[PDB]
């Protein structure tokens, strides 16, 4: 004797001992990614490349 | 009777109840169930208590 089992409902694991079948179906993928940069640049210059006498003191 | 029907009593009063269900046996004048989803989740989600997953 295995007790009351209904007629309409589904089989479905109710006891210990009923067994259920697993379907492995995983699918993870996680990501990240950053990334950061700085720059900076100069030049100067200053050429009197022919002096005015007034101003060869300077 | 005069009083009753002109007064009611402090704390004496009536609450306001709300509920959805659903209503079978219908002889084919119920819910389209193409343009009402609730109608189709809702048996669903019956049957699913009751022991029938569709």
């Amino acid at each position: 004797n295995y007790g009351y089992q209904p007629l309409f409902e589904d089989r479905r694991p109710r006891n210990i001992g009923d067994t259920l079948t697993i379907v492995l179906q995983e699918n993870v993928s996680a990501s990240k990614s950053s990334s950061a940069n700085a720059s900076r640049d100069g030049k100067t210059s200053f050429g009197f490349d022919t002096v005015p006498r007034y101003l060869q003191g300077l | 009777e005069r009083i009753r029907d002109l007064t009611s009593v402090q704390g004496v009063r009536e609450n306001s109840l709300i509920g959805y269900g659903l209503v079978v046996g219908l002889d084919g004048t119920g819910d389209q169930t193409t343009q009402t989803p609730f109608t189709t989740q809702t048996l669903n989600n019956m049957l699913s208590q009751l022991g029938i997953t569709v």
